[PDB]
RNA sequence: AGUAUGGGAGAGGAUGGUAGAAUUCCAGGUGUAGCGGUGAAAUGCGUAGAGAUCUGGAGGAAUACCGAUGGCGAAGGCAGCCAUCUGGCCUAAUACUGACGCUGAGGUACGAAAGCAUGGGGAGCAAACAGGAUUAGAUACCCUGGUAGUCCAUGCCGUAAACGAUGUCUACUAGCCGUUGGGGCCUUUGAGGCUUUAGUGGCGCAGCUAACGCGAUAAGUAGACCGCCUGGGGAGUACGGUCGCAAGACUAAAACUCAAAUGAAUUGACGGGGGCCCGCACAAGCGGUGGAGCAUGUGGUUUAAUUCGAUGCAACGCGAAGAAC
C-alpha cells in the first residue's frame, strides 16, 4: 500500500512519519504539529527541512533486529535481516516516543527539541537504538 | 614473563562443556580459561557464544607473554568447536596448523548403555 | 557311493609365544577454582589441592579401518600378529572295489547365555544394596557410589524367539539382474567377453495356498523313513519313575470350567504417528479486559415472594424491540 507524499513539500516520508504521529485519524493535529516543529528546527538553522530530516531519521535508522524462535524451550535470541521499511518503522516508533518523553509547553516544542537533541546526538532515540541489542 | 612466543592451545569441546588452555610447547599451562567462570551455569555454556568469550579471555591472558605461534589442537565433538578459532581469529592471532587431534580408541572398555529417553 | 594322484580358498578346531590403541591406578613438572550430570537441580569430588596436558610405571579385557549384499562350521558357534598338530570343502580325469545307499524307534556325542563345585585374578561394566529427582503415591524409567558375575584351568547342569517359527535324502518343472570358489573357450588382443559346477541374493512364468506369500535354496509336481496334533483354560501341571551337589532336567494325567479361544484381510476411528495442507491458528503491528467508579445479567444469603426459563466453547446487554398501574 502506497501513500501519497505530502502537498507541501512533495515528499513521502514526511506523509508516513505524520502516519505515525497520528492518533485516532486526527490529521490535522499531527500536521500541525509535525509543520510547527519544522518551522522551528528551520529557525535554528535555515535549511530546508526536507534536506535534514532524512539525516536525522538516517542517523538513528536501525540496522537488523532481534526476534525469538521456539525450537526446543528457550530463547536462542539472534538478530535478523529485514527490509528497510521496517528499519524506518522502528525509527519512527522510536522518535514518536521520545519526544513525549521530554517535559514542555506544547507537542510541537518538545517534538522540535528532541529531533534536535538527536541530531547533534543527546537526544536518547539514538541511545535506545543498540548494536549489541 | 617468558617471551617465548611459540606456545600451543588446547581446545577441548564437549556437548556439555568446552574448556581452552595455551600452554607452552612442553606442555606446562600458561593460561586457562573455562565457561564456569563466565556466569552463565547452565547448559548455556555449552553455546558457542560462550565459547568464542571463553577463549577471548584466555587469548587476552595469553597475550601478555607475547604468543604468535598458534598451534590449535582440538579434542571431542560438539557445538562450539568452530567457535574458538573464529574468535581467536578476530584479534589477529598468526595461526600456523589447524587439525584434528581428536583420539579414537581402539576396542577399550564397555561403553555405556544407549539413553532410552 | 568311495579310494590314491597333482592344485585352491576359508573368523574350522586345540596348544604356545607376542604387540598397538584405549580405560583405571601409582608418582613427577607447570597450573589450578570450579569440575561431573538431568528437559531442570542435587546426591559426588576438590584450595590437602578440582578439571585439562605432558612424561615413567602397574595390571585386566578386547582387537578401531580391513568388514562385505563376506567367509568357515552338523548345530550352538568362529575376527589383533606369529609357531606346531589336526578336521572339513572345492576343482581335472586317470584307474580302481563294484550297489558296498538313504532313513533310523532305543542308544550315544556335541550343544548359546546364566548358574552350581574346586584354585586364582579382578582394569572397565554391572543383578541385589545406598543416596539424590519427577509423580497424589515411585518401590521403576533418570543421575551419583557398588557386591556376586563378566576372566583363566578342571567337572556338573542339557536348558533358549537353540527361528528359515519350514526334518533327511533323491529326480523333474520358463525366465531377468548381482556376489563367492573353481574350470573351460574366444583375439591373456586389456582387470575383457561367453559357458559348466559347488554356495550365497533380489524379482518373476506356471503351479500351490483361506489370505499373507512360496516359486530350481518351493510352501510346485513325485518316492522312502523318523517325529509330532486332535477345542480353550486347567497344564507342560498333580502323582509316579530316571538323572543331578543344588537349581532343577526328562516322561507325563485327571477332576473341573466355557461356547469360545484363532490367522489374514476390508471400511472406519484412534495415535504423544512420520509426513502434507490450511486456518487472525502461531510471527509482527495497533487498541482493550484483568486496577478504579457507574449501568446491566448471572451465581450465593434473607425474606412474603425475591414469578419461570437459558448453564463449557454453543448460558450470563439472553427470552425481554424497553416491570411506578
Amino acid at each position: 500500500r502506497e501513500i501519497l507524499p505530502d502537498p507541501k513539500f512533495s515528499s513521502q516520508t514526511i506523509a508516513k512519519f505524520m502516519n505515525h504521529v497520528m492518533q485516532d485519524g486526527k490529521k490535522s493535529i499531527a500536521e500541525s504539529i509535525v509543520y510547527g516543529a519544522l518551522e522551528r528546527v528551520q529557525e535554528k538553522n535555515k535549511v530546508d527541512p526536507v534536506e535534514f530530516f532524512e539525516t536525522t531519521l538516517e542517523k538513528v535508522r536501525p540496522m537488523v533486529e532481534v526476534k525469538a524462535r521456539r525450537v526446543g524451550g528457550a530463547t536462542y535470541q539472534v538478530p535478523m535481516e529485514v527490509r528497510p521499511s521496517r528499519r524506518t518503522a522502528l525509527a519512527m516508533r522510536w522518535l514518536v516516543d521520545a519526544a513525549a518523553k521530554r517535559s514542555e509547553k506544547t507537542m510541537a516544542l518538545r517534538l522540535a527539541g528532541e529531533l534536535l537533541d538527536a541530531a547533534e546526538g543527546k537526544g536518547a532515540a539514538i541511545k535506545k537504538r543498540e548494536d549489541v541489542h | 614473563t617468558r617471551t617465548v612466543s611459540e606456545g600451543v592451545a588446547h581446545i577441548h569441546a564437549s556437548f556439555n562443556n568446552t574448556i581452552v588452555t595455551i600452554t607452552d610447547r612442553q606442555g606446562n599451562a600458561l593460561a586457562w580459561a573455562t565457561s564456569g567462570g563466565q556466569g552463565f551455569r547452565g547448559s548455556r555454556k555449552s553455546t558457542p557464544f560462550a565459547a568464542q568469550v571463553a577463549a577471548e579471555v584466555a587469548g587476552k591472558a595469553a597475550l601478555d607473554y607475547g604468543l604468535k605461534n598458534l598451534d590449535v589442537l582440538v579434542k571431542g565433538p560438539g557445538p562450539g568447536r568452530e567457535s574458538a578459532v573464529r574468535a581467536l581469529g578476530a584479534v589477529g592471532y598468526k595461526i600456523n596448523s589447524i587439525t584434528d587431534v581428536t583420539p579414537i580408541p581402539h576396542n577399550g572398555c564397555r561403553p555405556p548403555k544407549k539413553r532410552r529417553v
